[PDB]
């Protein structure tokens, strides 16, 4: 397929085709990385992560 | 949970347990944030008054990480119906904030469209809880988890003696003896995506437990995302 249908558009989390091309976004507690794809936890115990410590 | 494995240290941190006057867990819940818990609306009738315990994995000990929380506000969906278990969803607002830590963390809320096309199209999801390990057995003392395959909606409906509304979905196996069970209700059904777990459902109901030709029925969380956000804003 194409765009978001193609490996989630290379996004870590949310993917949506805006005006063609791809646009990635993140859940609450995360901030989109510089590459506009990865999602960086904005603090300890971000949502959806199993806890190690 | 029938079958499946028990949640090891830190594997099911978003799991919440509702306890009665007797400190007995009757239902599960999912941590959405420091103040909110997601659960089944039908669970709100299985106890006249209850509290919320998080960070617990063995209900007959004290790992020291357990924490009891009192419910400040109970936000039930005004369209829930005991007759069909439709709109089986509710949000709990806690009096005091949850302190995230080992075994105590929230699951992420996805966006409707992305969730439906990417999370729910995945092979499996994961349900967990302190419910029975056998249809007739007693509540489990150790928290368990089970990987349950998403079930084709068609099969789902054809296999159900009860109406499967659009606020529901099937997960589980046709004949394999693994499924959620009584007590896991209101609990978490989360789907994994790149190591991040998203809330995709609420343990709702089933005809018995792990019965052949039957599946586990969950509340389709994606159908209540707006409602959930509204509930949390206030
Ligand atoms: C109103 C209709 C839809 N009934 C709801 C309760 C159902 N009984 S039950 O679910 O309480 C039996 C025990 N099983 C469970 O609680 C669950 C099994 C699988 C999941 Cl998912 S919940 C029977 C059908
Ligand atoms: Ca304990």
């Amino acid at each position: 397929r194409k765009l978001c249908s193609l490996d989630n558009g290379d996004c870590d989390q949310f993917c949506h085709e805006e005006q063609n091309s791809v646009v990635c976004s993140c859940a609450r507690g995360y901030t989109l990385a510089d590459n506009g794809k990865a999602c960086i936890p904005t603090g300890p115990y971000p949502c959806g992560k199993q806890t190690l410590e | 949970i029938v079958g499946g494995q028990e949640c090891k240290d830190g594997e099911c941190p978003w799991q919440a347990l509702l306890i009665n006057e007797e400190n007995e867990g009757f239902c599960g819940g999912t941590i959405l944030s420091e103040f909110y818990i997601l659960t089944a609306a039908h669970c709100l009738y299985q106890a006249k008054r209850f509290k919320v315990r998080v960070g617990d994995r063995n209900t007959e000990q004290e790992e020291g990480g357990e924490a009891v929380h009192e419910v400040e506000v109970v936000i039930k969906h005004n369209r829930f119906t005991k007759e069909t278990y439709d709109f089986d969803i509710a949000v709990l607002r806690l009096k005091t904030p949850i302190t995230f830590r080992m075994n105590v963390a929230p699951a992420c809320l996805p966006e409707r469209d992305w969730a439906e096309s990417t999370l729910m199209t995945q092979k499996t999801g994961i349900v967990s809880g302190f419910g029975r390990t056998h249809e007739k057995g007693r509540q489990s003392t150790r928290l368990k988890m089970l990987e349950v395959p998403y079930v084709d909606r068609n099969s789902c409906k054809l296999s159900s003696s009860f109406i499967i509304t659009q606020n529901m979905f099937c997960a589980g196996y046709d004949t394999k003896q693994e499924d959620a069970c009584q007590g896991d209700s209101g609990g978490p059904h989360v789907t994994r995506f790149k190591d991040t777990y998203f809330v995709t459902g609420i343990v709702s109901w089933g005809e018995g437990c792990a019965r052949k030709g039957k599946y586990g029925i969950y509340t389709k969380v994606t159908a209540f995302l707006k409602w959930i956000d509204r509930s949390m804003k206030t």
